[PDB]
């Protein structure tokens, strides 16, 4: 589902939400894979969407 | 009894920005390509 979940991502980036996805953020992810996916998943305040 | 009337519960709905945002752009390098007369490593032979 990656081109759904691009479409996805631009709805909400459209309305306001700054979503963190491993496609767009790959400079950032590339320094560290682990280190990128723990910060996001330590953040209580972060919102995990899971796409099924 | 009271009547809800001018109490009567609020629904909400978001105004959805989707209809003028902009799309997310693929980026692809324009490759100098190979099959275009693209120059080639000049290994070396001796003729001794």
């Amino acid at each position: 589902t990656a081109m759904e979940v691009v479409k996805f991502v631009n709805f909400l980036l459209v309305n306001g939400f700054q979503t963190a996805i491993d496609i767009f953020e790959d400079r950032i992810r590339g320094i560290d894979i682990i280190k990128w996916m723990e910060r996001y998943l330590r953040d209580k305040t972060v919102m995990i969407i899971v796409a099924i | 009894v009271r009547e809800p009337g001018s109490q009567a519960c609020l629904a909400i709905d978001p105004l959805v920005g989707e209809e003028g945002g902009a799309a997310v752009a693929k980026l692809e390098p324009h490759l100098q390509p190979r099959g275009q007369p693209a120059p080639q490593p000049l290994h070396t032979l001796v003729l001794a």
